[PDB]
RNA sequence: CGGUCCGGCCGGGAACUCAAAGGAGACUGCCAGUGAUAAACUGGAGGAAGGUGGGGAUGACGUCAAGUCAUCAUGCCCUUACGACCAGGGCUACACACGUGCUACAAUGGCGCAUACAAAGAGAAGCGACCUCGCGAGAGCAAGCGGACCUCAUAAAGUGCGUCGUAGUCCGGAUUGGAGUCUGCAACUCGACUCCAUGAAGUCGGAAUCGCUAGUAAUCGUGGAUCAGAAUGCCACGGUG
């Protein structure tokens, strides 16, 4: 629901995902930015996205792209 | 409030006159353009490397007496209850009870 | 050409006593006077709560009433200009001057 | 009215008759201030109320109010303990007012089409003598014989 | 009578009866009237055999049918496959969009029980 | 010649000129029937003119600001009032016994603090 | 009942504002913060003076003050020099240019502020409560007030549960609105906490 | 009264609406009757208004150790932390219970086209017209306006014609899917709005209970504060009544 003049990612996980994918496959990757949007360049790699006291690790597949960081770290616990 | 929540007001005042007086306006007027560049303009990504203070929409009015962040009325710059102690001791001119 | 004069203040006696001093400044000064036309009273309003806590239903209701005038004069001789433009009015009336 | 005695407005009469019964009526049968609305109601009722019978309309509505018209009612009271209730004899105004809004009320509980074809067939009825305001009158008049004892 | 949306529509104004296929509302339903030619307020009745095929020549375009409900699930499946936010809140019946919960989520949750 | 009144109701002003001999009324340019659709309206215009016998006997021009249908047309109504003791003075006594020439003061009540309306309060709870 | 503020009742009708000056939307908040500023750091250096009033008002680029004082001499001084250094530094907290007028209240036993202020000094010097309330309406009174009432409230002498007090002569018609009723408050910060003062002097009607 | 592109628009006029300053006016003042020849009460005249004309502000001594130490001020505890800075999250959870509201269950109505009549307000890091593009939210360009001048800003119920014909419907709009707009560094948790699609419950509500005496209730729109954005709340305004 951003306007159309492109999507948003936080700078430092923009240089953060090119580090990881020209040095090949790496660790999962620690990030607070729960607000960027999900990239192609991003499938494949896992992400570690925090949900307010842990970093939830979050396998990125081409069906996620779209979608903000945070829409797969739940941030409320319920039973 | 706290001596340090009237502390980061003027932080965050101060800020906004400084950078998004001229630099971000510039940068926000690259991302708003249609015309220029809709490939790498760039400029989104050198928004944010700005300070988060530096944003006018993060600045709270507070009452200049107390920093009540709460009840504010612009055209005092007071709270609601600093400025009825304002008007009750005729401090704040042509102000006065309404009735109709 | 002509110039017509806008005055606001909080308090209307000021504000006429302030168009009254205008007037006999011009009219002694030989100039013609159109006026003084009151303008409508601008009436802004404040409803503010009265307590401390909660207590909501407790309110005062505030105004303030900005009193306008305007004079206008048509044929402003040079007499009438300098004449006004060092006029000594009360503190607190706002004075427009547009030529 | 603990010591209010108040007196009356001024009811204008109405622009198509000239008659304060009907302006009465139309203000009965008004909902949420829309006397244009109920206007159009009443005088569709009317005039097809008025073919049906041949007494023109107001003379078919004042046929209609008087099978409405109660002429004696209970008042609840709480003296000995439990329900009284004594049979109380209806002022004309109140009885006009009664007559009027149980013809409304009836007139809404009813299955036809418009509320233009509802008051007439409701006026119709009252003016055959039955319905359901009828029926609420005589039910008024049968819980008043009940009570008579008590008068 | 019937069309390329298997669905019966009732005989009434065409406008209106037109709307009973899933997937056409009122916007649509006079789309197609204007794109097909046919008046709004003429009913199914009174029209030929041949401005029916019209109708379902111009509602093919539109996938509005069991298709459309194909199409829905595949979407909500791919949600709650996916375990975002919204898939979870589709699997387990609570509003999707930011609703309170505290109170008022009985179209989600249905009746209450205690 | 013009005898001139002013009417007023809950927020309207009307400006009436009569002048001698003529069945015509006009309000803000337009005929009586083409300015008030309403019966009402019109009956309530016509009003005053109905007890002094004015069939075609006065000509109305009107204009009227200000408030809806009801409101305007009673402020007519009063102006025609004041216009017509000017132009007689005779039919004081028959426009007062009517209630004409009261000017009706009724106005909208403020809405108050804690009220929902002018008196309207907000629902209440005990328990 | 909580009562209305008897001076803020009053403005317009009997009473005037201590601000008269004009302004729009965008300098009125500035305005009223400098006025402020000004009252507070006049309040604080003229703490020994008898300052009962400190009117402001704003001329075209300017601001000139006026301070009601029962002690004049003291806040002008020797050639001056104290109120100078008053105005030379209004000037800064207001910015523009300043000027400050001295107005002397001749009765200061007739000033509600003033009297108040007495009050609490002497709650402070632990002087009995009873006393100093008597004292000042006795010359209140003596000296053609039409009428006083003076209120203390909250841990007088020490008391562990807070009481309010007051004392009243002559006539204090609070409701109506053409009484010249002078009010003022004041605090008196004890070892036991605050203690509120209020004071209420009737001159007349009109 | 002349002129007119028919627009108070332009000469003009100062009449009227209105603007806003001053004044008049209502006092049981007058008449009659009742009444302790009193206070008063009932009615009448006149009057725009009649009996404190309507509404508001105005809240006595005190009561509830009533509310606020989290507006503020103020008489035990912490101090390399109970202080301070930051990012993310939460205050938005959800088996459930209650209070206050909005929208409905429809025909005194829904929809479509045409058209009439308000008041009160706000506006300069603001209100933003006209024109162009867009189905629309909006976008581009760009006047005027610190404003009885310009903008917000098309009042809506109403009225005329047509249709629907008592059905879970051309009622109702919840919920959900897809596509977008704008603000904002940033709409995932957790914004508002638009378009297409879908079309829950609901057919008048048990015990019980609330508001309101006249321009009131009921109903219909309008504006403002807070505010980058976010009103079904609050505060105000008028229409019908």
């Amino acid at each position: 629901r951003s306007l159309k003049k492109g999507p948003f990612i936080d700078l430092h996980l923009l240089k953060k995902v090119e580090k990881a994918v020209e040095s090949g496959d790496k660790k999962p990757l620690r990030t607070w930015s729960r607000r960027s949007t999900i990239f192609p360049n991003m499938i494949g790699l896992t992400i570690a996205v925090h949900n307010g006291r842990q970093h939830v690790p979050v396998f990125v597949t081409d069906e996620m792209v779209g979608h903000k960081l945070g829409e797969f770290a739940p941030t409320r616990t319920y039973r | 409030a706290k001596q340090s929540m009237k502390a980061r007001e003027v932080k965050r005042v101060a800020l906004a006159d400084k950078y998004f007086a001229k630099r971000a306006e510039l940068k926000a007027i690259i991302s708003d353009v249609n015309a220029s560049d809709e490939d790498r303009w760039n400029a989104v990504l050198k928004l944010q490397t700005l300070p988060r203070d530096s944003s006018p929409s993060r600045q709270r009015n507070r009452c200049r007496q107390t920093g009540r962040p709460h009840g504010f009325l612009r055209k005092f710059g007071l709270s609601r209850i600093k400025v009825r102690e304002a008007a009750m001791r005729g401090e704040i001119p042509g102000l006065k009870k309404a009735s109709w | 050409q002509r110039i017509r004069i806008r005055l606001k203040a909080f308090d209307h006696r000021l504000i006429d006593q302030a168009t009254a001093e205008i007037v006999e400044t011009a009219k002694r000064t030989g100039a013609q006077v159109r006026g003084p036309i009151p303008l409508p009273t601008r009436k802004e309003r404040f409803t503010v709560l009265i307590s401390p806590h909660v207590n909501k239903d407790a309110r005062d209701q505030y105004e303030i009433r900005t009193h306008l005038r305007l004079v206008d004069i048509v044929e402003p001789t040079e007499k009438t200009v300098d004449a006004l433009m060092r006029l000594d009015l009360a503190a607190g009336v706002d004075v427009q001057i547009s030529l | 009215p603990r010591r209010r005695v108040i007196g009356q407005r001024k009811i204008l009469p109405d622009p198509k008759f000239g008659s304060e019964l009907l302006a009465k009526f139309v203000n009965i049968l008004m909902v949420d201030g829309k006397k244009s609305t109920a206007e159009s109601i009443v005088y569709s009722a009317l005039e097809t109320l008025a073919q049906r019978s041949g007494k023109s309309e107001l003379e078919a509505f004042e046929v209609a109010l008087e099978n409405v018209r109660p002429t004696v009612e209970v008042k609840s009271r709480r003296v000995g303990g439990s329900t009284y209730q004594v049979p109380v004899e209806v002022r004309p105004v109140r009885r006009n007012a009664l007559a009027m809004r149980w013809i409304v009320e009836a007139a809404r509980k009813r299955g036809d089409k418009s509320m233009a074809l509802r008051l007439a067939n409701e006026l119709s009825d009252a003016a055959e003598n039955k319905g359901t305001a009828v029926k609420k009158r005589e039910d008024v008049h049968r819980m008043a014989e009940a009570n008579k004892a008590f008068a | 009578a019937r069309i390329a949306g298997i669905n019966i529509p009732d005989h009434k104004h065409a406008v209106i009866a037109l709307t009973s296929i899933y997937g056409v509302g009122k916007t649509r339903s006079k789309a197609i009237l204007a794109a097909a030619g046919i008046a709004e307020d003429v009913k199914i009745s009174e029209l030929s055999e041949g401005q029916i095929d019209t109708l379902r020549d111009e509602v093919a375009k539109f996938v509005v049918e069991g298709d459309l409900r194909r199409e829905i699930s595949m979407s909500i499946k791919r949600l709650m496959d996916l375990g975002c936010y919204r898939g979870l809140r589709h699997r387990r019946g609570l509003p999707v969009r930011g609703q309170r919960t505290k109170t008022n989520a009985r179209t989600r949750k249905g009746p209450r029980k205690p | 010649n013009q005898y001139y009144g002013t009417g007023r109701r809950k927020s309207s002003a009307a400006r009436v000129f009569i002048k001698p001999g003529n069945g015509k009324i006009v309000i803000n340019q337009r005929s009586l029937e083409q300015y008030f659709g309403r019966e009402t309206a019109r009956m309530v215009v016509r009003q005053p003119l109905e007890l002094v016998d004015m069939v075609e006997k006065l000509d109305l021009y009107i204009t009227v600001k200000g408030g809806g249908i009801s409101g305007q047309a009673g402020a007519i109504r009063h102006g025609i009032t004041r216009a017509l003791m000017e132009y007689d003075e005779s039919l004081r006594s028959e426009l007062r016994k009517a209630g004409f020439v009261t000017r009706d003061a009724r106005q909208v009540e403020r809405k108050k603090v804690g009220l929902r309306k002018a008196r309207r309060r907000p629902q209440f709870s005990k328990r | 009942g909580q009562k209305v503020h008897p001076n803020g009742i009053r403005l317009g009708i009997v009473k005037p504002w201590n601000s008269t000056w004009f302004a729009n939307t965008k300098e009125f908040a500035d305005n009223l913060d400098s006025d402020f500023k000004v009252r507070q750091y006049l309040t604080k250096e003229l703490a020994k003076a008898s300052v009962s009033r400190i009117v402001i008002e704003r001329p075209a680029k300017s601001i000139r003050v006026t301070i009601h004082t029962a002690r004049p001499g003291i806040v002008i001084g020797k050639k001056g020099e104290d109120v100078e250094k008053l105005r030379k530094v209004v000037a800064d907290i207001a910015g523009v240019p300043a000027q400050i007028n001295i107005a002397e209240v001749r009765k200061p036993e007739l000033d509600a502020k003033l009297v108040a202020d007495s009050i609490t000094s002497q709650l402070e010097r632990r002087v009995m409560f009873r006393r100093a309330m008597k004292r000042a309406v006795q010359n209140a009174m003596r000296l053609g007030a039409k009428g006083i009432k003076v209120e203390v409230s909250g841990r007088l002498g020490g008391a562990e549960i807070a009481r309010t007090e007051w004392y009243r002569e002559g006539r204090v018609p609070l409701h109506t609105l053409r009484a010249d009723i002078d009010y003022n408050t004041s605090e008196a910060h004890t070892t036991y906490g605050v203690i509120g003062v209020k004071v209420w002097i009737f001159k007349g009607e009109i």
